[PDB]
């Protein structure tokens, strides 16, 4: 494809919307394996794979 | 021993690996792969992988054989693969020719979600992405698929069928003790004979557990517990091929 | 639409039976908190509250 | 050791109580040979029913064996005939329950045609009846191979279609080699012959 | 030389598995009666599976037979009965699917259920054009030289386009139908994107999700 691809990709918790208290994060597609999570006032930061 | 790796010891045993899925989605498994597995014809409906994607709607692929023949000097499993974003709804991988398996190569990047997506290549080449999702599991199933040796065995009339009396594999340490499924039982093929720093193994002596990970493909795992006698494997991120593997080593 | 209805935070619940060793197990966990999004979204069986 | 012919009506498959029967059917000495799940057509019912061809009772009958799937079964035992009439009792559930409350009929059957399940008669009947399930159970190797039933088996069917193959090959006279003759012979019994029509397309 | 021809209706079933048929026949002899006299032959016709439809199974020496002549042969023409869902053309099966016009474009997956025991949901992989069509390789009727290949199952689709369509619909599609590359959005752009995104899918006021009434 001729569009670059974003450095960061959503991640879900649910497949349906309206699931009442559902983690949602995001994703790094540059450095694979890191992510980010929010729930609330909860969140995190946390890598694992190869360097 | 066992006859069919489960999905709960396997994303148990896998965990560390980073090869795990999302909780809803594994109990949809639990409950929608019996209900593909009497839809279609098969016997043998396991979990294959989960390809990742530019959405959160990761690619869960499953695959599953009714007959599994000894044909021109190779094991040949008639496979088919399915595919889904949640664990509920499964579809189907339809195969794709030789210009399209030769035309889908060549496209190298992360899938997107939509399974209507269409590629262009050079005239322009339009292909859709579940040609490439198929090609690419197909490139991966065929350098990756790993199993214990002697852990099938022919009978009568050339099917390859799982040896109930495998006693396990000694030195589960070596490279020697696993082969490709398409390896025909009395050949002495294993991992060993492929390219000798593809593949990693690391063996937990203590509790018994052998992991081996595949360093060409790098998101290919798969254990093996001896004293319970229970292998599987996985594959997780997307299919791109390490083509530098000279380099990193 | 689906009915607005006052449900606890279900998973949470789930996860706290969990951490304790009581309850029915978070497998479970995940379907009761999905089947009672079922009953409390019903716009004809219109519930002010399940639990 | 004999063995018999012995259905699982639609009535006892509907409400889920095949598997049962089966297992009692187990547990009193009998052993399944061969089973097998099937729903009859209106043909095929009207044809395995012809003994009680014309009767008052066919109509309903042949209705009721044909509305949903039954289950087909060969079991054995020294004495497979007499005791599964016997296990399978009387006929009819009204005086089953009466004379024998603890018997299939009484346990499954509702009704005088709903008797939930279906067993032979005699020796001749189970073993055309099985024949008629089971084209490829082998059985009675003792009335088959007899010299007299033999000699007119093959002179009755066989034999009509071998002399005219037998006659074309003396005529041709093909290749001396024994497998060209073979499958010429072969041939010609697989193109012309009384049962089978020839195919064309 | 007469003979007398008889269609023998089958099923899509019956010749994808193999039927075993038996047919009934009237042959009349004629006789010194002014009247004839007839009787019913049965006659066993084994159709392999997915033979060609047109076939002809021919009996010889049946048919009536007049006091001279010895009776030409009587001939059976196979032929399929109506299906509620598929209708062969040579040696593959054909599905005429209506398909919505949303399902065409964002994709959605047809299910069929192939006249073997075993369902079939076959995901849509591009945009289908009008009058366009789907192939499943290996999903057709067998073929009668090789009892083990067989066709592959052609959906035929035909659009079934919405009847209706409100003005703020027709300005939702025209802002799909003319959306910038994503490389040439601008950041009000993309906010209002993810803000419409947001409503749209909104829990419990969000109408990505309804349950019929």
């Amino acid at each position: 494809d001729k569009v670059p691809p974003p450095a960061w990709s959503p991640v879900f918790a649910s497949a349906s919307v309206t699931t009442r208290n559902q983690v949602a994060g995001v994703r790094s597609n540059r450095w694979p394996g890191a992510v980010c999570a929010c729930a609330g006032r909860h969140f995190t930061s946390m890598y694992v794979g190869w360097g | 021993v066992q006859l069919e790796p489960n999905i709960t010891l396997v994303l148990k045993h896998l965990a560390s690996c980073g090869a795990v899925v999302s909780a809803e989605q594994q109990a949809a498994l639990d409950h929608s792969i019996p209900i593909k597995r009497i839809e279609a014809g098969l016997r043998s409906l396991t979990l294959w992988g989960r390809l990742t994607t530019l959405n959160g709607k990761d690619y869960l692929v499953a695959e599953g054989y009714n007959v599994a023949s000894s044909k021109e000097g190779a094991a040949v499993y008639e496979t088919k693969y399915f595919y889904s974003q949640d664990g509920a709804r499964w579809s189907d991988l339809q195969p794709v020719d030789s210009e399209t398996a030769t035309r889908c190569a060549r496209i190298k990047g992360m899938l997107s979600g939509d399974p209507a997506k269409n590629y262009e290549l050079e005239l322009v080449f339009q292909i859709p992405e579940l040609a490439v999702l198929r090609c690419r599991v197909d490139a991966i199933a065929t350098a990756t698929s790993v199993i214990p040796t002697d852990s099938t065995i022919l009978n009568a009339a050339s099917q390859v069928v799982p040896n109930r009396l495998f006693a396990g594999a000694a030195y589960p340490e070596k490279l020697e003790s696993y082969q490709h499924r398409f390896s025909l039982p009395g050949s002495g093929v294993t991992l060993s004979q492929d390219l000798r720093g593809t593949w990693a193994v690391q063996y937990d002596a203590f509790k018994g557990v052998a992991q081996v990970r595949s360093l060409l493909f790098p998101g290919y795992f798969f254990y093996y517990a001896a004293n319970e006698l229970t292998w599987g494997s996985l594959y997780v991120g997307d299919g791109l091929r390490n083509n530098d593997l000279i380099f990193m080593l | 639409p689906p009915n607005e209805f006052e449900a606890e935070n279900m998973l949470g619940a789930a996860a706290v039976l969990d951490c304790l060793g009581v309850g029915l197990g978070r497998e479970l966990g995940v379907n009761i908190a999905l089947a009672a999004k079922r009953i409390g979204e019903d716009p004809k069986l219109a519930v002010r509250s399940v639990r | 050791l004999e063995k018999t012919f012995a259905l699982i009506k639609p009535d006892a498959v509907r409400a889920g109580k095949a598997q049962e029967i089966m297992q009692l059917i187990e547990l009193n000495g009998f052993t399944i040979i061969a089973k097998q799940k099937l729903q009859l057509t209106r043909a095929r019912a009207e044809e395995f029913y012809g003994e009680h061809k014309g009767k008052e009772f066919f109509p309903k009958l042949v209705n009721f064996m044909t509305s949903g799937p039954i289950w087909a079964l060969v079991l054995a035992k020294p004495g497979a005939i007499l005791a599964w009439r016997a296990l399978m009792g009387p006929t009819n559930v009204f005086k089953a329950r009466a004379e024998q409350p603890k018997c299939l009929r009484a346990l499954y059957g509702t009704d005088g045609t709903q008797n939930a399940t279906h067993g032979s008669d005699s020796p001749i009947s189970a073993a055309r009846e099985i024949k008629f399930f089971f084209p490829t159970l082998s059985g009675d190797p003792t009335i088959y191979a007899e010299p007299t039933a033999a000699a007119e088996y093959i002179t009755k069917r066989i034999q009509p279609a071998l002399a005219k193959a037998l006659a074309a090959l003396a005529r041709e006279k093909p290749s001396a080699d024994k497998f060209e003759a073979i499958t010429f012979v072969a041939g010609y019994l697989l193109q012309n012959n009384p049962n089978k029509p020839k195919v064309l397309m | 030389g007469k003979n007398k021809v008889y269609p023998l209706e089958l099923t899509l079933e019956e010749i994808f598995h193999g039927c075993l048929k038996k047919v009934a026949h009237k042959r009349k002899v004629l006789l010194f009666s002014g009247e004839y006299v007839e009787e019913e032959r049965q006659l066993t016709v084994d159709v392999k599976p997915g033979l060609p439809t047109g076939t002809r199974f021919v009996f010889e020496g049946e048919g009536n037979k007049t006091p001279k002549k010895e009776p030409g042969p009587v001939v059976f023409v196979l032929k399929p009965k109506p299906h509620p869902r598929f209708v062969r053309r040579g040696s593959d099966l054909v599905h005429k699917v209506t398909l919505p016009l949303h399902h065409a474009l964002i994709g959605t997956t047809l299910d069929i259920r192939t006249l073997d025991d075993r369902d079939l949901k076959v995901p849509i992989s591009d945009i289908m054009r009008p009058g366009s069509s789907l192939t499943v390789p290996g999903e057709g009727m067998p073929l009668p030289a090789t009892p083990s290949a067989r066709g592959n199952l052609v959906i035929e689709i035909d659009l079934l386009f919405p009847t209706h369509l409100t003005e703020t619909q027709k300005m939702l599609l025209r802002s799909a139908f003319f959306l910038p590359p994503p490389t040439e959005q601008n950041e009000e752009t993309k906010k209002a994107l993810r803000d419409y995104e947001a409503a749209f899918k909104h829990d419990l006021k969000g109408w990505a999700t309804v349950f019929k009434r």
